[PDB]
RNA sequence: AGCUGCUCCCUAGCAUGCUACUACCG
RNA sequence: GCGGUAGUAGCAUGCUAGGGAGCAG
């Protein structure tokens, strides 16, 4: 609650990952290994080795989620359509994307007009469609995060109310499970840059 | 518990796939609306149950229609195997009272 | 009366959409507001001058729909 | 399924034990017709199974068929489908300003931009002969989509001025024909 | 299932059963040779059934070792995949600016949003309209994030180039309107 | 191109369970 | 005459797996 208080005063350069370099078999890169939060301050893993020998398949997947070098090596970005902080730009062009209209099934339309519907003054009528939006949507709609304020709490006050919220969850039970234990509804669907360049969901759970 | 009557239209007028424009494809899409339309016939108002009773009847339509082409573009006579229970109201009825199928 | 000429925009704006106009951004941006207003209109009268100026797009093109035959396959 | 081979076997044994019983001398000997029987319908109930689900097996294979080849096909014509669905709808709305549009775009005047509707803002339109323009334009007022427009400005083929005036009958022959008028809405 | 051991041993009990068909001597015939055949049954049961269990068996196997082959080639697939983009990402990154900053560090570590604010050497800027394009960067040159930028090309929401002549207060309802202004580090 | 929950339809399989016919021994 | 087991056929209930669709936050 403090630290909350406290971070609005200092530069917003200053927060997220904080990179290093190491050495993969003698060639350099650039790696995070550690955060600078606004609420919880500054954090450094345990587990960092400049100095390793190959990647293995966990890795690599880690080395590739890592926003570290995928901005590290992209260009300069400073977009002028949000107040939101922009890092970088990670090919030479802007993507404009758009949404369609709907499909008209005809067939029903005419059956249900057969059947008296539709008469001027009737209390149904259609009021839900497929709305189409143009290229300027996306950032449009990411630009709602202006809303978003620091907010302190009544810190005493929250005290309480966690431990009364706490009581209304006594019924049941958790802990930590094995990989054999969890279960996956619809194993295809996306996984999410950079990784649905190669696959879906069920690849990296079969890999 | 029942829905907005013309959430339940636009769910039959207004599609996202152009297949899905061809009702003897599917079928089953209409079948599952009607599931969600059964409860607006004890309304009051009477163009509610008129929601559910046209779509007991396109169901229906769909259903010889589908049937009436596998006798003439080819020569295929199909039975009617207890497909007649879906344009009747006793299998919608039977969701919302309390003995499970689930 | 209202009902037909929302379905109507419906249809003439995935003809539209298939012709590849949204390849043009402002002519693109037009047409998807004369389509979101004809939508949520409330009066028969401000819809069809929205329709007629929407239609203008399609009838512009000249050379990419054959106006005649599509007017003479049967209707109009 | 009765035209299956073992419906004789079956038969045969069942008008034997049906003679039995109307006779009814023994009991074991009688068990013939049974010991002889229940092999009939051991074969013949072990064959007119397989076939019957497989009657209703060939069927729903074809109609997955069906269903595939009317599913591939339609997303194969889209842009025709669509075109002939939207033109009986425009005719179906019967609205004026429409079909004036429609009749005028089919005979050759089309429009060049988009039909404005403030009283202000500009309007082009091409118009290729003179017979389609003694309709629309007469005096310096045009009338189009249900509305009158107040001429401004019209310019040849040849991207230059021609006085209105100058446009009648006799010197038809003399101007590029696919003239542009300019015009403002009334 | 005709190769098994059992196959002739109910064959030559079925066939003396026939030949004592063809004799019909006594009432042992028809106990013998029904159950000569009635013996010749485990056979033609369990002989016949469990082969009927183990040929199921080994096709699951089968197939499921298949599976595993497979699902083993993809892994090697994708590791190529992930190893490659690493890589290559990798050789427009080892700079000299980058080591300059790394080592006035005082223990290694750095923020990541400064590496493309005082690293990168090309910039670009998204315009919504006219009058931001004249607060920003109008000109040839600007300075954005303590340093010089020099223009070089600018295309709109078209993926169109623009000339530096067109963009005015009268020409700009001519122009698709967010336009992206492509720059270089000056030196 | 997401995370969840519920419901309908179709096919495959497993064991289970009920039920019917044949054989063997007791 | 009955029991036990071994086979073969038909029927239901439950569980799993796969595919298709609908609604809600
Ligand atoms: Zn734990």
């Amino acid at each position: 609650n403090f630290n909350v208080l406290f971070s609005t005063v200092f530069p917003p350069t200053s927060f997220g990952p904080l990179v290093r370099k190491i050495f993969v078999d003698g060639v350099p890169f650039v790696v995070s290994t550690g955060y600078h939060f606004r609420e919880l301050g500054v954090v450094h893993n345990q587990d960092v080795n400049l100095h390793s020998s190959r990647l293995s398949f966990k890795e690599l997947l880690v080395y590739a989620a890592d926003p570290a070098m995928h901005a590290a090596s992209g260009n300069l970005l400073l977009d002028k359509r949000t107040t939101c902080f922009s890092v970088a730009a990670l090919t030479n062009n802007v993507a404009f994307q758009t949404v369609k209209p709907g499909n008209f099934n005809k067939d029903f339309y005419d059956f249900a007009v057969s059947k008296g519907f539709f008469k001027e003054g009737s209390s149904v009528e259609l009021k839900h469609f497929f709305f189409a939006q143009d290229g300027n949507a996306a950032i449009s709609d990411y630009d709602y995060y202006r809303y978003n304020l620091p907010t302190m709490c009544d810190i005493r006050q929250l005290l309480f109310v966690v431990e009364v919220v706490d009581k209304y969850f006594d019924c049941y039970d958790g802990g930590c499970i094995n990989a054999n234990q969890v279960i996956v509804n619809n194993l295809d669907k996306s996984a999410g840059f950079p990784f649905n360049k190669w696959g879906k969901a069920r690849l990296y759970y079969d890999s | 518990p029942y829905p907005d009557p013309s959430r339940i239209l636009g769910a039959g007028c207004f599609v996202d796939d152009i297949v899905k424009t061809d009702g003897t494809l599917m079928i089953e899409r209409f079948v599952s609306l009607a599931i969600d339309a059964y409860p607006l016939t004890k309304h009051p108002n009477q163009e509610y149950a008129d929601v559910f009773h046209l779509y007991l009847q396109y169901i229906r339509k769909l259903h010889d229609e589908l049937t009436g082409h596998m006798l003439d573009m080819y020569s295929v006579m199909l039975t009617n195997d207890n497909t007649s229970r879906y344009w009747e109201p006793e299998f919608y009825e039977a969701m919302y009272t309390p003995h499970t199928v689930l | 009366k209202m009902s037909d000429v929302k379905c109507t925009s419906v249809v003439l704006l995935s003809v539209l959409q298939q012709l590849r106009v949204e390849s043009s951004s402002k002519l693109w941006a037009q047409c998807v507001q004369l389509h979101n207003d004809i939508l949520l209109a409330k009066d028969t009268t401000e819809a069809f001058e929205k329709m007629v100026s929407l239609l203008s797009v399609l009838l512009s093109m000249q050379g990419a729909v054959d106006i005649n035959k599509l007017c003479e396959e049967m209707l109009d | 399924f009765s035209s299956l081979p073992s419906y004789a076997a079956f038969a045969t044994a069942q008008e034997a034990y049906e003679q039995a019983v109307a006779n009814g001398d023994s009991e074991v000997v009688l068990k013939k017709l049974k010991k002889s029987l229940n092999v009939a319908k051991s074969e013949f109930d072990r064959d007119a199974a397989m076939q019957r689900k497989l009657e209703k097996m060939a069927d729903q294979a074809m109609t997955q068929m069906y269903k595939q080849a009317r599913s591939e096909d339609k997303r194969a014509k889209v842009t025709s489908a669509m075109q002939t669905m939207l033109f009986t709808m425009l005719r179906k709305l019967d609205n004026d300003a429409l079909n004036n549009i429609i009749n005028n775009a089919r005979d050759g005047c089309v429009p060049l931009n988009i039909i404005p509707l403030t009283t202000a803002a500009k309007l082009m339109v091409v118009i290729p002969d003179y017979n389609t323009y003694k309709n629309t334009c007469d005096g310096t007022t045009f009338t189009y989509a249900s509305a009158l427009w107040e001429i401004q400005q019209v310019v040849d083929a040849d991207s230059k001025i021609v006085q209105l005036s100058e446009i009648s009958m006799d010197n038809s022959p003399n101007l590029a024909w696919p003239l542009i008028v300019t015009a403002l809405r009334a």
